[PDB]
RNA sequence: UCGAUGUCGGCUCGUCGCAUCCUGGGGCUGAAGAAGGUCCCAAGGGUUGGGCUGUUCGCCCAUUAAAGCGGCACGCGAGCU
RNA sequence: CGAAUGCCGGCAUGAGUAACGAUAAAGAGGGUGAGAAUCCCUCUCGCCGUAAGCCCAAGGGUUCCUACGCAAUGGUCGUCAGCGUAGGGUUAGGCGGGACCUAAGGUGAAGCCGAAAGGCGUAGCCGAAGGGCAGCCGGUUAAUAUUCCGGCCCUUCCCGCAGGUGCGAUGGGGGGACGCUCUAGGCUAGGGGGACCGGAGCCAUGGACGAGCCCGGCCAGAAGCGCAGGGUGGGAGGUAGGCAAAUCCGCCUCCCAACAAGCUCUGCGUGGUGGGGAAGCCCGUACGGGUGACAACCCCCCGAAGCCAGGGAGCCAAGAAAAGCCUCUAAGCACAACCUGCGGGAACCCGUACCGCAAACCGACACAGGUGGGCGGGUGCAAGAGCACUCAGGCGCGCGGGAGAACCCUCGCCAAGGAACUCUGCAAGUUGGCCCCGUAACUUCGGGAGAAGGGGUGCUCCCUGGGGUGAUGAGCCCCGGGGAGCCGCAGUGAACAGGCUCUGGCGACUGUUUACCAAAAACACAGCUCUCUGCGAACUCGUAAGAGGAGGUAUAGGGAGCGACGCUUGCCCGGUGCCGGAAGGUCAAGGGGAGGGGUGCAAGCCCCGAACCGAAGCCCCGGUGAACGGCGGCCGUAACUAUAACGGUCCUAAGGUAGCGAAAUUCCUUGUCGGGUAAGUUCCGACCUGCACGAAAAGCGUAACGACCGGAGCGCUGUCUCGGCGAGGGACCCGGUGAAAUUGAACUGGCCGUGAAGAUGCGGCCUACCCGUGGCAGGACGAAAAGACCCCGUGGAGCUUUACUGCAGC
RNA sequence: CGAGCUAGCCCUGGCCAGGGUGAAGCUGGGGUGAGACCCAGUGGAGGCCCGAACCGGUGGGGGAUGCAAACCCCUCGGAUG
RNA sequence: GUGGUUCGUGGAGCCAUGGGGGAAUCUGGGCGGACCACCGCCUAAGGCUAAGUACUCCGGGUGACCGAUAGCGCACCAGUA
RNA sequence: CGCGGGGUGGAGCAGCCUGGUAGCUCGUCGGGCUCAUAACCCGAAGGUCGUCGGUUCAAAUCCGGCCCCCGCAACCA
RNA sequence: CCGAGGGUAGGGCCCGUGACUGGGGCGAAGUCGUAACAAGGUAGCUGUACCGGAAGGUGCGGCUGGA
RNA sequence: GUGGGAGAGGGUGGUGGAAUUCCCGGAGUAGCGGUGAAAUGCGCAGAUACCGGGAGGAACGCCGAUGGCGAAGGCAGCCACCUGGUCCACCCGUGACGCUGAGGCGCGAAAGCGUGGGGAGCAAACCGGAUUAGAUACCCGGGUAGUCCACGCCCUAAACG
């Protein structure tokens, strides 16, 4: 989808907004299974650790379940597909028939009315979640565990998702969004689909405010600053920075990799 | 234009408190000192009800 | 002169020098006459409006008897800009 | 002690000088009084009136009221006061806050960390203009009143009796509970009219005894109705979820309604009754009291942004918590307990005065400044919180009186010319609201646009079409149309109310910034690219714990640059950076002991020390430019000259492409042609010999937009020629109060000299009676600031880096 | 010792008169094979327009031992973000 | 690896000690400034201990100390206005 | 005016700093191939080294004086 | 009221002229190279796309007007 | 109409093996590459050659044809679904309902463009190596867009029988 807009104010002409007709006739979110007072503030005890946000539209937090096996074996209807401010997918609320209600992240397919479950048995379907060993190799699937029972973390972007690769011992190769090739485990879940909602990546903010609504400040370079606050500064008219590109803090930025080197999890990975 | 001293009882007893000054070992010394030269008020006077 | 003598230009106000632009006398003129050239006498008064430039100076434009040159802390900011 | 722009204290100079703090404005009469422009009262005049009026909150802390008083405080006076002295004055279960709840945040048992101090911190506590909670209208004081009195009306509590029920938690579930803009229905606040009712009263000056003028025609109000409206489906089975248990909720299934029919719950009427009640007139105030009065207390229309409210619709940026509240069960308890009546008893602590856009708060001041929420009447102008006048109400700003110079400020107008003014049309002008005709290039199809340019606007009369409210009608209120005629110089008749265009530069746009000289072409901005980050993420703060990131997960987060969009962003990896290199070279601690030394009679004990094994880093090998950057020189040739497609040659890592180019870049420079001008160092179009453009420290363009910067034309003009007159506030004089910087001392002229080379002071000569007041600014190298420039000092700081040396960090 | 000025953010409330413009979307009409799409009407969008409060602080004049240690008059920017 | 002692790595001991190693109970152990032999000296890895020393908010005494711009900041209703 | 770089056969460049020895590419001349010209092949010629001085036995080379040439600086006022 | 004509404001087409500029035609014997016609010595021609002093080269698809 | 026929006609979905390049493991050495010849380039850091495992993209060998299909452009491994044109037999149905067709309208190779995904091979531009008087060319080694998919644009051709 993606709204579009004629040009009747400069600005609301480029502009372009999501398209929620996916939403269910829902909006009004579930209080119960979410919300939670969510506690917004851009830095630490004190100080501004992350800068340049704050402010943009209040929020409520939708509490998602991300460790399905949770509920294994006992199925539960779709009833609502609804928007979450808190991410970049939308997420669908589910009635199980044991009578509890929670909210998973909505996958690409998955309609209202379906039905989906999760455990060793579950059948292959957009929705199903099971230990990583028994999806079928290919299969593609979202919202992944990176060990066993410590919850989803991959692939929960706004459609984004994983490709099994192969299998290799207590574990099995993935090929996450980055395109990193990753050694998981076997026993840890992963819901079946891509994330759906994937005309995210497509929206045109349009103006400043649309930046200010979603909380984030304006950003200013280095080269704007003197030489007091920020590597690239002053001194006459504009200037080329006059040494490999750096941070605010002085680190190359532009090439120098990061990643500490003797870590553990360096073994279970293979990509980029 | 506006100034800089704009009253409020509560910032004030909040703030050079006589409590407020117990808390830190900054404080507490600022009420020794203050007791030991004579100073008739240790904490300024907020007031009212 | 640094326990400060504010500086370019313009504006307002001027005053002075003459090695005189004009006008007034005058000698020579390769000065017929008319107009000039040149030096000598002589400052008493007169010495325009503009376009361009911060401009001083120029360059033009339209005239003029002429569109003089300099000093006065590159006269004048306890007078202005 | 004569000196230190010395320290402190005092008194002088300027000076009876400048001033006396908004140009909203004053005159008189009568009091009082030792003493009145300044106090009290009356009349007349002026000013505010989306405040200059009243209601709150904050802050202030007696400033309130009353008696007596002016020493000082008051920019003058003072009989006055926010001033001095004394006394009095602030009443609450219902308004506010606490014996209620939670927000960010604070604290903090537990737990974690830190040399110490201390940091963190899920439970709980704390924390409020947010949630919850029961008062409306009148009467009284000199001063308090939602507090006291009066009338109506509520709230918990404890104890009783009367009756119902499984009662019962700090625990479960429900609810409380939420955005923004736009909104409907019906009410209320408030407001306009009335030939109707109520009233003292009034015929003025030519006319009016009139359905005349003037005044006023409500307020609260339980139950019950009534009109609005807000909420909510009733069953019955099944249950493995809501960290126990639930009959509750939730989910599944079968029914009956889908309606608000029914139950609620608000609001608004109405309601027993209870109040209030003008103008005028009479008095005596420093004010309020009588009468008007058995006052009337009725009908229309306008009508909210306020009420019904948890109403509706649309949108995306997706909109606190907890208690109270209803329900649920558990432990216990069911002679308890809880719910509904009805009685009776109990209902504590703190605020209340007064100022409150200000002479009482923040600005040293009775300061032209700052100050948060509510009300804010009428008419008229299209609307409105706008503007002009005016209700209520509060004011004439705590120095006056005259004068009528120059000059200044604010204001008005002007012959002819009209930008000649000037750095610049700086300033001022013309323009001006609404209605209707009417509008170009260009364009991203929206805009450009209020383009430009026009016309209409008043009042009277006739005819005439639509609403709203009432009934399908009168009226009252709204929008209109057509047609005759009237008056002025002129009809948005006063007040508020764009000058227009052409064309360049820069920036796309709204935005933002140097509070207190810079608002911009700077920052920002969507958007484009590089890059880091696999999640106990990178990154940041922290010694740590810890947190932020993020309750996020590559469509995401950090860093960097460019900065909408259009069309594009070329070559060089030699040097620096970063990325990839299980080779080799170098490479510390450590391993290792060849070999050597010192003592010992000695066994021994103590040292040196080569092979070789030895990380990262460096070296070397590769790549990488939206990484740091760089992107040449000289000679010759075309059948007129010229000029060079072509060629030779030297050195590059390569040797600037397109596009633009006398530029925000051009030195020589007013380069040279062209355009605009009577004239053009600027401007616009070109040419290119680009001192010294050039592609994300972006390049060339770009519709729209800008208090940005440049040029031009029209319009208009006191900008100018070239001034002139008028106005008011000062200046001037009189009365009252009365500063200041400065000051070695002064009995302080001109000239030509001279002097440390710019003399009132020394020389000579010239001039010149003594002392003032309004003015002018040429001098006292005038005043002001131990020059802000320059240099000096082995002075000091901020900044940079392949300067040194350390450190955090890795 | 200071965030009672100022800067930013966190929590919780308040304010923004009145007039313009008229986006999408609905509704109907045309249109096709069904579309697109063109019209009307409705609708009430927007870092949209004029403009008060309110927030600014553009130009000029005043002020400069001031009313004021940043003020006053005229003028001007924004004013549903 | 550092601190202490006059000892700044010096031939650097002795005394404390963060890190690694890691004994012994008299024929055991540390020391006498690298070391070794000799000669001696003392007996680590637990604790307590007046006194002679320091200070003077406070009481008293004395001054080739001040005498109200001195002396305490305050002679005084001053840590006040 | 000041700083440093440079004048070499016809053209463009080496050659010095560690003095004795002028080298390269092109071009020019003679000869070949071709019908002929270019290309290509075979041979050959050409340099007071900007000038006036001396330094040494000996100067392109070292050192001073001028003649042009090129690039850099001309700041605070 | 109508109204010749005049005035002021803005448009529509047309023609003249304009520094400079873009290709074009024509102009007996100037420079540069070989593109084409013989397999033209790289079959050509081609739509498009980028690049190059110039003919032109090259990717991609195509056609015989070629093997 | 009825009953049949062939087909690379069209769209979506799914899938098969071969080859390639790249990575990992193995074993293996002193050269591979390329050419007219060469060099550039690659390779003891261990290439090429060969084995094994994996990744990924595109294009479908023999069948295969001088063949079929389509209105053109064009259409090729295989499976299904959705769907278009067309041929035949039967002569049963309607009963002249026809041919063309300004315009409109749709379709329209390759290249190109917009946004996004994908990237093995090849390949404008580009860089090097030789050829050459000179080579911005024909030969070689690297190599970017592109070639590939989705939606949207583009509308040209020796769209030629
Ligand atoms: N009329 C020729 C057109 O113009 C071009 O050709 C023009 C030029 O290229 C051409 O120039 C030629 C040159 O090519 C050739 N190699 C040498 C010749 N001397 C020149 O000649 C030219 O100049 C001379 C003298 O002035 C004239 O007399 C002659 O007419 C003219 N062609 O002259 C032509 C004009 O006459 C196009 N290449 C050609 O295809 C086109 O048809
Ligand atoms: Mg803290
Ligand atoms: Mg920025
Ligand atoms: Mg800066
Ligand atoms: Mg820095
Ligand atoms: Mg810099
Ligand atoms: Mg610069
Ligand atoms: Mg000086
Ligand atoms: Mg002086
Ligand atoms: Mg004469
Ligand atoms: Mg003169
Ligand atoms: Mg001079
Ligand atoms: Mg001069
Ligand atoms: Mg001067
Ligand atoms: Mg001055
Ligand atoms: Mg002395
Ligand atoms: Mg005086
Ligand atoms: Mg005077
Ligand atoms: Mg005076
Ligand atoms: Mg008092
Ligand atoms: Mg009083
Ligand atoms: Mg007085
Ligand atoms: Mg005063
Ligand atoms: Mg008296
Ligand atoms: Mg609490
Ligand atoms: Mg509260
Ligand atoms: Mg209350
Ligand atoms: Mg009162
Ligand atoms: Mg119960
Ligand atoms: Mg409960
Ligand atoms: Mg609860
Ligand atoms: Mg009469
Ligand atoms: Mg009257
Ligand atoms: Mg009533
Ligand atoms: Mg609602
Ligand atoms: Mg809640
Ligand atoms: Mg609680
Ligand atoms: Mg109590
Ligand atoms: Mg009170
Ligand atoms: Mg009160
Ligand atoms: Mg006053
Ligand atoms: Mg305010
Ligand atoms: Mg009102
Ligand atoms: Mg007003
Ligand atoms: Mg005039
Ligand atoms: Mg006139
Ligand atoms: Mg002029
Ligand atoms: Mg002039
Ligand atoms: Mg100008
Ligand atoms: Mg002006
Ligand atoms: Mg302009
Ligand atoms: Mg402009
Ligand atoms: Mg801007
Ligand atoms: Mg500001
Ligand atoms: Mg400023
Ligand atoms: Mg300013
Ligand atoms: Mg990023
Ligand atoms: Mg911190
Ligand atoms: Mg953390
Ligand atoms: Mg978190
Ligand atoms: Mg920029
Ligand atoms: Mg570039
Ligand atoms: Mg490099
Ligand atoms: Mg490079
Ligand atoms: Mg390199
Ligand atoms: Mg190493
Ligand atoms: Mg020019
Ligand atoms: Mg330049
Ligand atoms: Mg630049
Ligand atoms: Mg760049
Ligand atoms: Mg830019
Ligand atoms: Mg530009
Ligand atoms: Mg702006
Ligand atoms: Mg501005
Ligand atoms: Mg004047
Ligand atoms: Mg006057
Ligand atoms: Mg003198
Ligand atoms: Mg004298
Ligand atoms: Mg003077
Ligand atoms: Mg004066
Ligand atoms: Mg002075
Ligand atoms: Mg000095
Ligand atoms: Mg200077
Ligand atoms: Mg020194
Ligand atoms: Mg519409
Ligand atoms: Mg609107
Ligand atoms: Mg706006
Ligand atoms: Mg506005
Ligand atoms: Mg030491
Ligand atoms: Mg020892
Ligand atoms: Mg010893
Ligand atoms: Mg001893
Ligand atoms: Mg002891
Ligand atoms: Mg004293
Ligand atoms: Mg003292
Ligand atoms: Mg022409
Ligand atoms: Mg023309
Ligand atoms: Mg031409
Ligand atoms: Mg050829
Ligand atoms: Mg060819
Ligand atoms: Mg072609
Ligand atoms: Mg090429
Ligand atoms: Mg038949
Ligand atoms: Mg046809
Ligand atoms: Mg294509
Ligand atoms: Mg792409
Ligand atoms: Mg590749
Ligand atoms: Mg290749
Ligand atoms: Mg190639
Ligand atoms: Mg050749
Ligand atoms: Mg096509
Ligand atoms: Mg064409
Ligand atoms: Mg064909």
């Amino acid at each position: 989808a993606v709204k579009k807009f004629k040009p009747y104010t400069p600005s609301r002409r480029f502009m372009t907004v999501a398209d929620f007709s996916e939403i269910t006739k829902t909006e009004p979110e579930k209080s119960l299974v979410k919300p939670l007072k969510k506690t917004g503030g851009r830095n630490n005890q004190g100080r501004i650790t992350v800068r340049f946000r704050g402010g943009g539209h209040k929020r409520l937090y939708r509490i998602i379940d991300f460790k399905r096996w949770d509920k294994v074996g006992i199925p539960a209807k779709v009833a609502a597909i609804e928007y979450d401010p808190n991410r970049s997918a939308r997420i669908a609320l589910l009635h199980y028939v044991d009578g509890e209600k929670r909210y998973i992240i909505a996958p690409d397919g998955l309609q209202v009315g379906q039905q989906v479950v999760a455990g060793p048995d579950a059948p292959i379907q957009v929705g199903n979640a099971l230990p990583l060993r028994f999806i079928p190799v290919g299969t593609v699937v979202h919202a992944v565990e990176l060990e066993p029972k410590k919850g989803a973390k991959l692939a929960r972007a706004a459609g984004t998702s994983a490709q099994i690769q192969g299998r290799e011992g207590d574990y099995v190769i993935l090929r996450l969004p980055s395109g990193e090739l990753r050694k998981v485990h076997g026993e840890c879940y992963a819901t079946v689909g891509a994330v759906g909602n994937a005309d995210h990546k497509n929206i045109v903010l349009g103006k400043a405010g649309r930046s200010r609504w979603l909380g984030r400040r304006p950003h200013v370079r280095g080269a704007a600053m003197n030489p007091v606050d920020h590597p690239h500064g002053g001194g006459e008219g504009r200037a080329p920075r006059g040494r490999p590109p750096a941070s605010p803090w002085g680190w190359q930025t532009k090439g120098l990799k990061t990643r500490k080197r003797r870590k553990p999890s360096s073994r279970f990975i293979i990509a980029r | 234009m506006k100034r800089t001293w704009q009253p409020n009882r509560r910032k004030r007893a909040k703030t050079h408190g006589f409590r407020a000054r117990m808390r830190t070992p900054g404080g507490r010394k600022v009420l020794k000192r203050r007791r030991q030269k004579g100073r008739w008020r240790l904490t300024p006077a907020v007031r009212k009800r």
